[PDB]
């Protein structure tokens, strides 16, 4: 509550705790190369 | 019958909608926790 006198409500803590905050950051992605002729014609000459 | 035979499709849009939804409530919740502060004092009229 605040106060209507000149001194002032105050909350203060008597104890403490330590706690650990976990974050993930992903920084990178998977690096695909990917033969498109292979992939399209499955190595078949009528394909190519 | 005719939209049978295509199979998945219809579930994939629908799965897609859901998990969006999710993040956004996800989101939402994360926001407003750290909006809330861990000790606040009364509002009164004629408040400042």
């Amino acid at each position: 509550d605040q106060l209507n006198s000149s001194y002032f409500k105050l909350s203060i803590p008597t104890n403490f705790s330590f706690g650990v905050t976990q974050e993930y950051i992903q920084t990178t992605i998977q690096k695909v190369t990917v033969d498109c002729k292979q992939y399209v014609c499955n190595g078949f000459q009528k394909c190519e | 019958q005719l939209l049978r035979e295509y199979g998945q499709f219809c579930s994939k849009i629908n799965q897609a909608l859901h998990g969006a939804n999710l993040r956004q409530d996800d989101s939402v919740r994360n926001l407003f926790a750290s909006v809330k502060s861990s000790q606040s004092s009364p509002i009164i009229p004629g408040f400042g």
